[PDB]
């Protein structure tokens, strides 16, 4: 079987913020990295673009 | 005039290149088509 011994290997804490998360690791006295939240860019979208005259965005198979 | 007689009977001889070889004919009357600028879309 796996064995461990560090206590903190099943610990994970849920924050509605980063802000939060921070407040609580700075008064707990551990030292923290943080990594920005990322959201997927908003992108175009054109069905019609399937079926272009002249682009290579036209499609060969449906 | 007459409408006794059934005048569609040029159809019986058809063989199996009558479609195609009007075509070779007609390809001489057409009008030069129009080009999307590319050899294809994936070019």
């Amino acid at each position: 079987w796996s064995s461990t011994a560090d206590p903190l290997s099943n610990l994970v804490l849920t924050f509605s913020t980063k802000e939060d998360a921070v407040a609580f690791a700075e008064k707990n006295g551990w030292s923290f990295d943080v990594e920005e939240r990322k959201v997927p860019k908003p992108k175009s979208k054109s069905y019609g673009a399937n079926f272009s005259w002249n682009k290579r965005t036209r499609v060969s198979t449906k | 005039f007459d409408n006794s007689t059934y005048r569609n009977l040029q159809h019986h001889e058809y063989s199996t290149y009558t479609f195609l070889d009007l075509n070779v004919e007609l390809s001489k009357f057409r009008m030069p088509q129009p080009s999307s600028g590319r050899q294809s879309p994936r070019h």
